[PDB]
């Protein structure tokens, strides 16, 4: 129950010719940019509170340690968003983004909507490197602004570093995004009615994208509760290690798993995006 | 595209594998770093690397581990090939008494598709050399002489070693069972 | 920011004299009963599908492996609920429940409402051993039935083994209980308006009780959105290892952490429940 | 018109050597296991509804009283299936099943198909005690699963306690099984074309097995409506009290009655199954 | 959950004014006619076979003892139908039928269709005593014959004594009428789509009318499987002893139970039929 | 109620501790099973047990590990006290040559309150005995003789051993630093 590269290529091409394919890009898409972890950044900020960096990492997950900065030392949480903006959007990360085959193969296609969950600017900046125009959508003021219909709309699903109050990084902020009331969430509610999604750069043990995968399936079934049940467009999830139990769970959430070649991570994602063209 | 993926971290174990199974179109190669279990028993270690390596790569994986059991050391080094190599490179031919030299070199493969593990074990009986002799091998190949020869593993060529080493008979068994 | 046994004893006693203390019992409360794990039970059922038991456990969490039985082999999921009912409610588990000081100290108090998240019958059966009456509340038909006001109402928050369609054990069933629409959820919505909760038998890395801890705090703040902000009754969480970061997070979720003595787990919980008397 | 033990022994042996004998086991086969009645269990559950146990039994048959729980208090019907699973499949019932000569003589023969109408697991567990493999077949998912040809297939004709939605115990469920549309019914439609049946453990006043005895005869006569009428294999029914009118009725339903010795019920059934060997 | 006489009288009157009430008359309707039992008649015919009359009754139910005559001594079964025709339709039974208030109150109403399950002629003969015309419908030749639209059609659901091959009295004949393929059964399949039924003269322990009560409900639910579920006309069952569990079962089979006064059986049925007028 | 909790799994290490620090009201005792890291360096192992034991108990914990470094084996077993004891109980006095017998017994404590780890290390220089002599000790106490004496650890009493053993000077340092 797992597609290969050559099997999924005519399936993705059929969704793209009629304009109904939306990429949903994760943290693994920014892997060739050699960015800092963030868990390494939050551990070095804990030295001022008396923590050793390996000892502060012991006390919980990354969003739980950021919860601790949000309530006990709020000036260090703003310091964390500050030095991620210097690191994730540095000039060295732009130079790797110029030569990355993943970001070139993404920008070679005329997308209409691109979703991403990472905070850096390298999804839009890939489109600017190809001479294309992109519109960042993170806050209410971004949706209200005018733009042309030719422009690909890049929705920052968890905020952008240039609008620091849109960042979803604290554990309490992840829990209140489960109600789906943010402006990126309301845009997702209308796009799942018409489109198929291509999830790239996630792991099966994320537990946040798994709730989104569940909740998208529940909103598709709820949208056809009184009418006869019609078949929906199939979503996709590109993986390098699919496993043996998790692809069967994802079938019932309207998502087919695509096994990519695990020898070179960045090349096999680039061959997937070039087979859509 | 491959079906089975061989996970290794040693750069010389990879070069000997690709001399034998390099032409097979259905064997891939991965270099994921997995946390090595430390135990004396080879059957225990190779069976625990396959769980630890399947968690890392999530594809049908093949792992490998070696052993060197010396009668003078009562089975040591054993599968603890890591902590002795980081302490006694080839000075291990000095720390054992010169009267009794006999030992066995042992190797083990384990392939895991996710549902079940299968362990292959070969073994070569030999005796440890008085001094380190040779360059062409890995981890104890200059100080191990098989039974019958006068010549160590690292003094042999690559074709001569794989007709005596435990890892040479395993790779022929791995070809016929997995159909590589 | 962590209470001890003697510091929390007058705080719990003040809530109990005016009838506003509700225990919320977890899986660690059934620890002295020597029950099977359930993850061990689901691994032995996977032998018929060709899995080794250590290999089937590798492919995900326990609720994710139960998701796999719910969609690929539904007769093995009903087999799992069957042999948990033979194991969790066996005669050997009742005999340990007679002599357990945790279950005796729980039943020595005249509670009005007890919440529990585990499937076995040993919360009510502790009350039956003390000669007291208990009313199990898991489904809609349980709430509709008549009972006296003297009877302690034990709400099975995740179902009961004698009503197998109420069991919350599949991963999709955990995700749809996050909307809080079940009859145990609607009872929780009214009890958080008036009561304080005593959480016993959980870990900080549960990620399901953490959403409940978040969502209870959000429903308290939402219930006083137009009126002036008044101080609510404080909830409590008894732990044997509190850590160093997690008790500060729980303070903002209206929950004080009680450090119990970690040398004997079962005795220190029993000294907590006897200090309320 | 009634066979004895020695007269029916070469008749049963001839059907068994060519693999065309299927046992059809009733509630009297689980009589030495000292199980609770079920009518006693449903009467004690009626105390919560205000019934005395002797008064609740007055208002109808057992399947009619279970109809009353299915529509007026559905949580007590699931309680009934729960505490039959604790009682019929207890460890005390397994220990009597080890030493029962009926269950040992059943498992000493290499059967191909065994039918049973009782809910407990002691027909398969007799085969597991003899070191033989058995395959339980109750639901659609059981038939779809793979198995070897050596394995004896035990079809639960009225469901199994580990699959509680397959239980045929409500009166309305008995009436809708008269249409013969369940997966155990469709398997029976093909097995009556080729096999002879050995009915053990029923009474003449059952009125449910009498409809099955009628309907099997009607399906044999319907299967040869256009061709010349050929003689079918004779079925058998082992009894301890045959009576005087009922064996003549059963002759026209292709069933010969075997009079067993009524002094010891369990021994005379065991001598019947050992004469087949 | 049981109607009285005065409560059910406007409910029956509303169904009768629009012509959608059909009586379904049982053996208790012919109780004031002082007819022989039939079980007494079949026991006295067994004296020629060597049976004592109390001993022949021991070996089974009445339809099972008639099965024994159908296969072992067929000339005595035709003797039984012969001397029921002399006894049930005698001149003494007609004289009691003249003065019976049940039969006068039945014939005082302009019915369109009357169903009955008893073999005697006293349902039509009640209509002939009131100067009204009746059409007996038992066989295929009866339906094919011509008649006027004013004439009340009396369908003999189990045959008539003047057409002895239509009699449903053998046990095998009761089992093959469960498939509903007889001409009275095919007429019942169309009348349940439009009408409400008034069942008079049955017991709750009949087990033949209970299958008919089940199967009518199943055919109503099957007739609205694709359309939205609309509310059907309610059927009725007049009883002198309703009990306590059986009226709740009948509610789910679209049948309301009417408790009549048990002091005088015949008078309370007559007050029911006169309240419809 | 205690403030610091000593986590150990050996039943004889616990009996020697409670002979010294048993009267302290602010030291508790836990027996949580933690996964032992295997390495030759004692500083590496004791610093990694404190993370692994704080994750298990989540209270301010104190851990302990020992070492036996033999010159003949080039610092072996070192901190690998588990895989040699499961293979060479006291036959380890046989597998080393009889000319050079010198060795050091080393011990290490590490206490971790959650924010920072502090490592205490003592050391006793001695020489391995020709044969196993004595009963009163644990893991190599019959075959280790300190410098100056003629008598092994297991031939000594409990008060005599803790005035020579590395674990005796550590428990006096642990009293004064933690205020036990």
């Amino acid at each position: 129950t797992t597609l290969t590269l050559s099997e999924a290529a005519p399936l993705l091409k059929k969704e793209f010719r009629e304009g109904r394919l939306i990429p949903f890009l994760g943290a693994g898409f920014s892997k060739p940019l050699k960015l800092p972890d963030g868990s390494q950044l939050i551990a070095s900020l804990a030295k001022t509170l008396g923590f050793e960096p390996e000892l502060f990492d012991m006390h919980g997950r990354f969003e739980q340690l950021a919860e601790f900065f949000a309530i006990s030392a709020p000036n260090r949480l703003q310091r964390l968003v500050y030095e991620m903006s210097l690191s994730f959007d540095s000039a060295e990360a732009e130079a790797l983004r110029e030569k990355s085959p993943m970001h070139r193969a993404l920008a070679a296609l005329d997308w209409r909507t691109i979703y991403t969950t990472n905070y850096d600017k390298h999804v839009e900046g890939a489109l600017r490197d190809a001479g294309k125009q992109a519109a960042v959508l993170a806050s209410f003021a971004d949706f209200q602004g005018p733009r042309a219909r030719d422009v690909c709309e890049v929705i920052k699903f968890h905020g952008t570093l240039d609008q620091p109050d849109t960042i979803v990084l604290t554990e309490s902020s992840y829990f209140q995004r489960m109600a789906l009331d943010a402006p990126p969430d309301q845009r997702l509610r209308a796009d799942l009615l018409a489109n198929s999604f291509l999830f790239i750069g996630y792991s099966f043990s994320d537990t946040n994208i798994r709730y989104i995968w569940y909740r998208m399936n529940q909103l598709r079934e709820q949208s056809q509760l009184g009418v006869k049940h019609s078949q929906a467009r199939r979503c996709f999830f590109a993986t390098h290690g699919a496993g043996l139990v998790q692809p069967d769970i994802l079938q019932q959430w309207n998502i087919d798993v695509i096994q990519l070649d695990p020898t070179d991570k960045s090349a096999s994602v680039a061959r997937l995006l070039e087979s859509i063209a | 595209a491959p079906t089975w993926f061989y996970n290794t971290t040693n750069s010389e174990k990879l070069r000997e594998l690709q001399h034998v199974l390099g032409g097979s179109a259905k064997l891939g190669y991965l270099t994921a770093k997995v946390t090595e279990i430390l135990d004396v028993d080879l059957e225990t270690v190779i069976r625990a690397k396959a769980i630890a390596a399947y968690r890392a790569v999530r594809v049908p994986v093949i792992v490998e581990h070696g052993a060197l059991c010396i009668d003078a050391l009562n089975g040591l080094p054993g599968a603890l090939v890591k902590p002795f190599w980081e302490s006694l490179d080839t000075r291990l031919c000095e720390v054992i008494p010169a009267g009794q030299r006999t030992a066995r070199a042992r190797g083990a493969l384990c392939y895991c598709d996710g549902r079940e593990r299968h362990v292959l074990i070969e073994e070569t009986e030999g005796e440890i050399a008085p001094s380190a002799r040779g360059t062409g091998g890995f981890h104890w190949d200059p100080i191990f002489i098989p039974k019958g020869q006068t010549r160590t593993f690292a003094e042999m060529s690559l074709d001569e070693k794989l007709s005596f080493s435990p890892l040479g008979r395993l790779h022929t068994r791995l070809r016929t069972e997995l159909g590589l």
